């Protein structure tokens, strides 16, 4: 069940080809999960990619607004 | 600057390596070990945490259309290059111009530089295709000659000025940018700020190895050799004058790394303050962003650091 | 509905606070590093630094005064080298706390005191005021921000040709739903009709690229008819 990586050597968990968010960080990309069950090690994802239809004539314009309230310790 | 090397050092391994007898001895002094790899651990983590804080700030991930059509204004040399490690000509100009066994581990840093260019090419391309309405809720996709004659209505200058100068400002910016690749290019001695933080880490691991083989008023700077002549007694003396010295040293390089860290994460601050509200918007914080009034900036990663390029 | 959206956000807020602990890890980090570095301040006292037993009486008694004088320097030099490494300790996390605490001091005189335009200062979005909350060792925002939600295309023009003079408008920005033109302000949809009393002339049509065709209505005219 080995996997070897760019940070070591993952004994025990199994690479997965699908990349969520990291959950644990390992190292050099790489970011382990607990998913049913077992533990999955696999090259973290930054973000859903999103295009944007930008032409040189479009735009977009709000038209609702929503007021949220963040909370910032310190 | 953003991070340091996560370098990572194993108290007893260094101190008293390979020796059962050193480690007991050295189990004496207490804690002072553990405190000391805690410490680096800490300095570790907080690497990580930097970068994350300078550029993971992006929600998506976006991805600019591959109609060109900016009004004239070229970008093709900070956007990503799909022929390539998918950097673009200034991230790979960056990069080119930046250059044992004693439980000195390197851990990897967490986010690689692929990553990281994925990262501030997608603040790059959400910039140039929406503004700061990205950075301030959803992406709205506007024409970049409207968004430039927002920013410069945001400089106290109508819109009239831009919708009849375009092709001169479209002219004068892509030779900024070409001048930016030259300058780059030739005179190297531009990213001293990145190549003396790497050389202050280099240099303190340096002197941190060459106090390996110092006496500190012992007989013999090789554990081994002390332990193959001597007695338990003698030895014990020698033994405890090598570790007082060499612990001693750890300490000094451990309390340098810390303060260091503690710079750069100054730094780090610095720059996501300076990401946040530059590139993501436009300041009129004066000399802050620019010297000059602001119009926009697009980040440009580098090799432990990150190069903004201030378009006043 | 601002009042109520204000009003379910802050409860959000209490929801989120009271049930998941997770949130004040910060102010739970200085906490407990300082409480780390105390305790091992103490247990550096029961080492023997090399010395014969760490207790100072046993020394003093199981030794001739002569010799437990270097038993007890040698203790000496231990303990002094443990405190002098907590001070140090000491004096770089009081740095960043009080990096911190200049942070807060301007993040309250900014935010609170008044209203800054410095993107993600103030909470991400746009910013409309920030109530400070106290909390043990610390301080806690809850950055009323400003977000925009629901949005159209509207296909847009950068300037209209009324009468070959091209129109900008003074504050806001030229739409087309498909049907007609209006300029509206940027950041809310509220499209109004093209007047000169929104717009402003400068120069002509030969020089604006994709200036469009359209009639700017004015007021004036009216008047001058009834
Ligand atoms: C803006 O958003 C609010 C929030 O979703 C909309 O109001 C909602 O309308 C639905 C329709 O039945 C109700 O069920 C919700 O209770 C409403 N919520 C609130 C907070 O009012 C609103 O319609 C949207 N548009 C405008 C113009 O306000
Ligand atoms: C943006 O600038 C690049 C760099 O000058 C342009 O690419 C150059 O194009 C000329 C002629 O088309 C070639 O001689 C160079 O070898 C090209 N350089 C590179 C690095 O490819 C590019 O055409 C410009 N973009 C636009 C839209 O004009
Ligand atoms: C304003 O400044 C610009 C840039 O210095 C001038 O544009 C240049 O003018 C010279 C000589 O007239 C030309 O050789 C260049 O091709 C022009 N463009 C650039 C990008 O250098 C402009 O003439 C100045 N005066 C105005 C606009 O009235
Ligand atoms: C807006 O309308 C004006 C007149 O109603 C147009 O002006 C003429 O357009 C034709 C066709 O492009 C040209 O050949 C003429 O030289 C223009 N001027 C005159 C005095 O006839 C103008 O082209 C229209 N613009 C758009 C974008 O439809
Ligand atoms: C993951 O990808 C590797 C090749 O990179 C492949 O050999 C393996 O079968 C894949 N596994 C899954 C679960 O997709
Ligand atoms: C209109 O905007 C939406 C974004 O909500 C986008 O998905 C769509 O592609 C746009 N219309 C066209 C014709 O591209
Ligand atoms: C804008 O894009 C359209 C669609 O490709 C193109 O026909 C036009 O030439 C472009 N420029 C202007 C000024 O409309």
């Amino acid at each position: 069940n080995v996997f070897q990586t760019r940070a070591g050597c993952l004994i025990g968990a199994e690479h997965v080809n699908n990349s969520y968010e990291c959950d644990i960080p390992i190292g050099a990309g790489i970011c382990a999960s607990y998913q049913t069950q077992s533990i999955i090690a696999y090259t973290m994802s930054l973000g859903a990619e999103n295009s944007v239809a930008y032409s040189n004539n479009s735009i977009a314009i709000p038209t609702n607004f929503t007021i949220s309230v963040t909370t910032e310790i310190l | 600057p953003v991070s340091m090397t996560k370098t990572s050092v194993d108290c007893t391994m260094y101190i008293c390596g390979d020796s059962t007898e050193c480690s007991n001895l050295l189990l004496q002094y207490g804690s002072f070990c553990t405190q000391l790899n805690r410490a680096l651990t800490g300095i570790a983590v907080e690497q990580d945490k930097n970068t994350q804080e300078v550029f993971a700030q992006v929600k998506q991930i976006y991805k600019t259309p591959p109609i060109k059509d900016f009004g004239g204004f070229n970008f093709s040399q900070i956007l990503p290059d799909p022929s390539k490690s998918k950097r673009s000509f200034i991230e790979d100009l960056l990069f080119n111009k930046v250059t044992k066994f004693n439980g000195l581990t390197v851990l990897p840093p967490l986010l690689t530089d692929e990553m990281i260019a994925q990262y501030t090419s997608a603040l790059l391309a959400g910039t140039i295709t929406s503004g700061w309405t990205f950075g301030a809720g959803a992406a709205l996709q506007i024409p970049f000659a409207m968004q430039m004659a927002y920013r410069f209505n945001g400089i106290g200058v109508t819109q009239n000025v831009l919708y009849e100068n375009q092709k001169l400002i479209a002219n004068q910016f892509n030779s900024a940018i070409g001048k930016i690749q030259d300058s780059l290019s030739s005179t190297a001695s531009a990213l001293g700020k990145l190549q003396d933080v790497v050389n202050q880490n280099a240099q303190a691991l340096n002197t941190l190895v060459k106090q390996l083989s110092s006496n500190f008023g012992a007989i013999s700077s090789v554990l081994n050799d002390i332990l193959s002549r001597l007695d338990p007694p003698e030895a014990e003396v020698q033994i405890d004058r090598l570790i007082t010295g060499r612990l001693q040293s750890l300490q000094t390089y451990v309390t340098q790394q810390l303060i260091r860290a503690a710079e750069i994460r100054a730094s780090a601050n610095l720059a996501a303050t300076k990401m946040s509200e530059c590139v993501l918007g436009q300041s009129k914080r004066v000399d802050f962003c620019g010297k000059g009034y602001h119009l926009m900036s697009f980040p440009q990663s580098a090799p432990h650091g990150v190069v903004f390029l201030h378009v006043t | 509905l601002i009042a109520n959206q204000f009003n379910s956000a802050i409860g959000k807020i209490q929801d989120s606070l009271s049930s998941t602990a997770s949130a004040l890890g910060k102010l739970q980090d200085v906490v407990n590093q300082n409480a780390q570095a105390l305790n091992t301040l103490v247990k550096q006292l029961s080492s023997n630094f090399g010395a014969i037993s760490s207790v100072l009486n046993d020394i003093l008694s199981r030794l001739d005064p002569p010799e437990a004088e270097v038993q007890i320097d040698r203790l000496i030099t231990g303990r002094l080298q443990s405190l002098q490494t907590y001070v140090t300790q000491q004096l770089i996390r009081a740095a960043e706390i009080r990096a911190s605490a200049n942070l807060a001091a301007t993040k309250m005189s900014e935010c609170v005191l008044g209203q800054s335009k410095r993107v993600d200062f103030c909470g991400k979005g746009y910013h409309l005021m920030s109530f400070p909350q106290s909390a043990p060792h610390g301080v806690v925002f809850l950055h009323v921000t400003y977000v925009p939600a629901q949005e159209k295309n509207f296909t847009t023009a950068p300037a209209i040709c009324h009468d070959g003079k091209a129109h900008f408008p003074r504050e806001g920005v030229f739409v087309s739903n498909g049907t007609h033109w209006f300029v509206t302000q940027r950041n809310f949809y509220e499209p109004q009709i093209i007047t000169t009393d929104n717009t402003f002339v400068s120069g002509n049509c030969d020089v604006v690229i994709g200036i469009v065709n359209n009639t700017v209505y004015d007021p004036l005219q009216p008047e001058l008819d009834s």
